């Protein structure tokens, strides 16, 4: 019984649809440099700016 | 009898889709990419007062205020500028697990062994902190929660299920189903439709939150996933494993983009986050040691100074200023 | 004549010493379960064999060679007895309350453990130490620097009647050897009999549990660090007890005088050279942290 | 939550008077504690400050020495211990409660006060404006200006706007120069240059009409503004 | 005078 | 709202934090483990869908707190490790049932050699021994078909005769207890010990034994933390 209810999602995960590797990537990349400038961990930010010290 | 096939042919034709997606990976496009180079983080701040291990910690929104919770039975909520502790809320139930601070910052949540969820009511008139209420229903211990809002927080828990609880009336608007193994991190996706959580059987999952199902499930990790985190703008979210491999999933391409491991780490990883931009990926080890890891190159961008014992915890504020990390020595830590 | 061999036979103890105190302050003082419990204990008992370490042997090396002029003025030779004396009677209640918390941890398990305090070691550091610079006193006051006239030449001794400097020397060899002696002497004895007795309802030998062998190491131990304060600070009252007691001198009791003093100088300074091992390292868990602080450099 | 204040009356000059503040309905002990006075028709004026836990007191030079703060956290009472009254201490002494940690709005809430008859380095604030001529449906502006600019090093603008309406105690609008306090409506607003401020009813009401006074609160003693009369 | 040489003790 | 005013609050709340560390340090935490057949349910009841029930009880004014973890899933290897830093885990098993006996043997096995309980000592209760004796002393069910091992032990002459009950009863209960100990001793460094016990679960002593072995496991810490071993 339960079997049943497990291909039932199976199905709908297999419905998904699909894009190719290449292209997350390289949004993971163009999004990376995009926001790179605003990242004070990435770019240390001077220690005026900085709220720690 | 039949379905089982079904079932199988079904993983089959889902590992075959991958596959056909797979024909690049990170690396290959990132090659020639500008490498993060060697971090340095100092240690910042360093907010003593817990009396027993730290195990959870969550940013306010407004990246100053910082709730911690101890198995001592104790949140507190620092000042992280200042060091100040705003609040102390003594627990009913000693054994936490989680703790989570609400987006707007006028509640917070915590559980653990007790399987009730309890929502603390910061904004008192009376000036107290009152259990605003306490969140019931789940069997097994509760690991992990996150606010999607004042009215709504999703919880995970060694039941093996995920619960959207509203909190007005404290009843499950919806429970999540098809994990098999105790779920030990959740994450909300940022446009807080989605959230994703890992379990001890090894495995991912995407569920939508109004719609109630898993759309995905990711199974690279060969151990228990202790952590979860979604990349900055909710396409991607890193994963964290007793197998000591952190591992990096596309909800798009449905399959893993990157590993993050090195012979020298077996440690298993406790907590991954990402940093406001997405190109750093911090992940705290049972090793006393948080290590950063270049997102895209892979490479061991640095390693956070020492903790004096397991890393249980870390989280970065939501302008990515600094990276607060708790561990079982009592003390959370701010890097920057 | 004694300046060559003496000077032998200390570098050993000053190097060993040295080093091995420095590293047991150094191994507490940087790792973390280290700085949390009570190894304050053990952390002012090393600096106060460093110290005394430091103190006597460079000094008393060059005072054995130059011993006729003296390098410092009456402040100098005011803080040189202070110092001295201080660090001493530190050391040994150092030990003395290693010993009472350690009676305490065996024959009331449960006590220790809810009454260990971190404010509760530094009240008790503090009493040692302030107990020790007051007990300093009166061997600063009565010394001061000498002269010989009819032509430099100076040296500190004592200058008020060695009348009283007798008694000085008596009651303060008495409270820090024979009263720490007989105390840590019978807490140990207590400490030995209580691991000694055995928890099992019916007897057993043989019997390749840990306990046996552990309980056989741990009774040794105490009775090396019991014999190792008995024959250390024994000579060291000695040396002091016998120059107190002499009025005039003549070249067969200086000479036996002189050997009594560089025998107890060797076993003095082999005090602070030994305290470091037999408290520290030749413990496990002091081996554990060492190792722990290599590892993370 | 209440503050009910007790004492008072008639009491001839040089003689000794204790006021009372029972607290209800609210963890008194976490709460700093104010004395605010009030002269006859005149403005607010800061008295006295206990922290909670007494650890800290603070007094107006006008009144230290002369009077004694006193908090009995079980009991949920405060006690004001005044030695020697004059003609300058005839006033209505206010109850206030004053919780301090980031983002909290102290002065939040004020007791009835009670009436008590008798028979020079500190920022002075100043609201030019004495009164408005103001009707419903107006968006307001009351100005403020403080000797010493209010705006501290770390961001924050210590000035607080507070509402009296006839026969009651005042009411706190904004607790910084920006925040608006709970159950305040939005037709407050606030606004300055960390010397200059404020006040905007978007839409009076005839509700809003009463005394607004401007309070700093950069260091003590806290000084209010001589307030500015809302009527129509 | 002491035809002899004689050390101090430590204190 | 002055800063000074908040640092008064945070020293405040330090204040309370260090009067709560006081009553933290001066407790003793006991996690009671054992299968719901064995008696550690009523072991409870003779001290003096919610997830954890701390029981609470004193022994020569010594504070107990022990944690009887229950409405869990059966799988134990995640929140087994918020218990690390207890003082003793309580683990409870009913001698008498032959057929789980084995069961209990894997749990106590899989709890010893846990990597995070890797330094704490477990005080076993082989509990329910009077229903051991009955069925013995029956003998309609015999250990010997389950341990074939038992066909040959044979009760040491170290063993206590105290009780003075049939040779049988105390052959086949200590050769129960060999059960654990050889566990407990082939994997069991110097860093933590076993410390069996013989209870029913209406037993008053139950107490008293926590609390010497308890006293006996502070002891063995001290004995290391003060350099002694």
């Amino acid at each position: 019984a339960q079997a049943r209810k497990l291909v039932e999602q199976l199905k709908m995960e297999a419905n998904i649809d699909r894009i190719k590797v290449s292209k997350a990537a390289a949004d993971l990349m163009a999004y990376c440099e995009a926001h790179a400038k605003e990242d004070p961990l990435l770019t240390p930010v001077p220690a005026s700016e900085n709220p720690f010290r | 009898d039949q379905l089982r096939q079904e079932a199988e042919q079904l993983k089959n034709q889902i590992r075959d889709a991958r596959k056909a997606c797979a024909d690049a990976t990170l690396s290959q496009i990132t090659n020639n990419i500008d490498p993060v180079g060697r971090i340095q983080m100092r240690t910042r701040r360093t907010l003593r007062g817990h009396l027993a291990k730290i195990y959870a910690m969550h940013w306010g929104t407004d990246s100053r205020l910082l709730v911690s919770a101890s198995q001592d039975g104790k949140l507190i909520i620092w000042d992280s500028y200042t060091t100040n502790k705003v609040h102390a809320i003594p627990l009913r139930s000693s054994w936490v697990m989680t703790c989570a601070y609400a987006p707007s910052g006028n509640y917070v949540a915590c559980g653990g062994l007790d399987n009730i969820c309890s929502i603390y009511n910061l904004k008192t008139r009376e000036g107290n902190v009152r259990v605003s209420r306490e969140l019931a229903g789940h069997t097994g211990y509760l690991s992990c929660c996150r606010f999607l809002d004042d009215n709504q927080i999703v919880t995970s828990s060694g039941d093996t299920t995920c619960a959207l609880w509203d909190i007005e009336t404290g009843q499950q608007t919806t429970t999540f189903t098809g994990h098999t193994g105790d779920v030990m991190s959740l994450s909300l996706a940022p446009d807080t439709r989605l959230f994703v959580s890992g379990a001890c059987d090894a495995s991912a999952k995407l569920w939508d939150v109004r719609e109630g199902m898993c759309r995905q499930t990711f199974t690279g990790h060969e151990s228990d996933i202790n952590a979860i985190c979604f990349f900055p703008n909710g396409n991607a979210f890193a994963t964290g494993s007793d197998d000591a491999t952190c591992r990096l999933f596309d909800l798009r391409a449905d399959q893993e983009l990157m590993t993050y491991s090195h012979d020298n780490i077996i440690c298993g990883i406790t907590s991954v986050s990402f940093s406001k931009s997405g190109r750093l990926l911090l992940a705290g080890y049972d090793d006393f040691n948080c290590n950063v890891w270049d997102a895209l190159k892979a490479d061991r961008a640095g390693v956070l100074a020492g903790h004096d014992n397991r890393v249980s915890c870390l989280g970065v504020t939501d302008d990515g200023m600094a990276v607060a990390t708790g561990s079982w020595d009592s003390f959370l830590k701010i890097w920057n | 004549h004694f300046f060559l061999p003496v000077s032998v036979v200390y570098v050993p103890i000053f190097v060993v010493g040295v080093i091995g105190n420095v590293l047991v302050c150094l191994v507490i003082l940087q790792h973390q379960a280290m700085k949390t419990p009570t190894n304050y204990y053990l952390f002012s008992l090393a600096v106060s064999d460093l110290l005394v370490l430091l103190l006597g042997m460079p000094l008393e090396v060059y005072e054995m060679w130059r011993n006729y002029p003296f390098l410092f003025g009456p402040v100098g030779c005011y803080f040189k007895t202070a110092l001295f004396e201080t660090v001493c009677f530190a050391s040994i209640l150092s030990i003395t309350t290693v010993s009472v918390e350690r009676y305490v941890a065996i024959l009331h398990p449960f006590r220790a453990k809810l009454q260990s305090t971190r404010r509760r070691a530094l009240r008790i550091l503090g009493i040692v130490w302030g107990f020790s610079v007051l007990f300093s006193l009166p061997n600063t006051s009565i010394h001061g620097i000498k002269f010989h006239y009819f032509p430099g030449s100076a040296t500190c001794t004592v200058i008020k009647p060695m009348w009283i400097y007798n008694f000085i020397i008596q009651v303060t060899s008495f409270l820090f050897y024979l009263l720490p002696m007989t105390v840590i002497s019978v807490l140990y004895y207590l400490m030995a009999l209580r691991l000694k007795k055995d928890k099992s309802l019916e007897a057993d030998e043989g019997n390749a549990n840990i306990q046996r062998p552990c309980r056989k190491s741990v009774n040794k131990m105490l009775f090396v660090l019991v014999l190792v304060f008995a024959i250390c600070w024994a000579p060291f009252h000695i040396d002091r007890l016998f120059f107190s007691f002499v009025e005039e001198w003549s070249e067969s009791l200086a000479a036996v005088f002189n050997l009594v003093h560089v025998v107890s100088g060797v076993f003095f300074y082999l005090s602070s050279a030994v305290n470091p091992i037999i408290y520290n390292l030749l413990s496990r868990r002091f081996q554990a942290a060492f190792q722990n602080v290599i590892s993370s450099f | 939550v209440q503050l009910v204040e007790s004492g008072g009356g008639l009491v001839q000059p040089g003689g000794s008077r204790k006021l009372s503040c029972s607290a209800s309905g609210f963890a008194f002990s976490s709460f700093g504690m104010h004395w605010v006075r009030q002269a006859p028709e005149k403005g607010l004026e800061w008295v006295a400050y206990i922290s909670s836990g007494s650890g800290t007191i603070y007094y107006a030079d006008t009144v230290k020495g002369r009077f004694t703060i006193s908090r009995d956290d079980p009991k949920n009472t405060l006690f004001l211990q005044m030695t020697s009254l004059r003609s300058e201490d005839t006033a209505m002494y206010y109850c206030v409660r004053s919780i301090y940690y980031y983002g909290s709005s102290p002065f939040d809430f004020w007791g009835q006060g009670t009436t008590l008859t008798v028979s020079s380095s500190d920022i002075v604030m100043t609201q030019a404006t004495s009164s408005v001529p103001v009707t419903p449906g107006e968006s307001v502006s009351i100005s403020c200006r403080s000797s010493k600019s209010l705006l501290h090093s770390n961001g924050n603008t210590y000035l607080y706007w507070f509402l009296q309406r006839p026969g009651q105690s005042p009411q706190l609008l904004i607790y910084r120069m920006s925040n608006l306090a709970s159950g305040v409506p939005d037709r407050f607003s606030g606004s300055g240059s960390g010397t200059a401020f404020t006040l905007t009813i978007s839409r009076l009401e005839a509700e809003d009409v009463g005394v607004y006074y401007c309070m700093q609160h950069l260091e003590y003693p806290l000084t209010f503004g001589a307030g500015t009369k809302l009527e129509l | 005078g002491r035809p002899f040489f004689l050390f101090r003790p430590r204190n | 709202a002055e800063d000074k005013a908040a640092v008064e609050r945070s020293k405040m709340i330090e204040k309370q934090l260090q009067k709560d560390k006081q009553v933290y340090r001066r407790t003793l935490r006991l996690l009671l483990l054992g299968a719901d057949n064995s008696g550690k349910s009523t072991i409870v009841k003779q001290m003096r869908t919610s997830g954890i029930f701390e029981t609470k009880f004193q022994v020569d004014k010594v504070n107990f707190h022990m944690f009887d973890v229950g409405a869990q899933r059966d799988e134990r290897r995640k929140w087994i490790q918020c218990f690390n830093d207890v003082t003793a885990i309580i683990f409870v098993v009913d001698s008498s049932d032959y057929n789980r006996l084995q069961e209990a043997l894997n749990d106590f096995k899989s709890i010893w050699n846990n990597r995070w309980l890797r330094t704490i000592s477990v005080i076993l209760f082989l509990n329910k021994q009077d229903l051991l004796a009955e069925k013995v002393l029956a003998g309609k069910s015999k250990i010997e078909d389950y341990f074939p091992e038992f066909a040959r032990y044979t009760t040491p002459e170290d063993a206590t005769p105290e009780p003075g009950e049939d040779p049988r009863v105390t052959r086949a209960k200590y050769f129960i207890r060999k059960e654990f100990v050889d566990i407990s001793t082939a994997s069991g460094d110097g860093r933590h010990i076993c410390y069996p016990h013989f209870t029913c679960s209406v037993d008053t002593e139950n107490a008293r034994r926590i609390f010497n072995d308890c006293k006996d496991i502070i002891l063995q810490m001290n004995l290391r933390e003060y350099n002694l071993v």
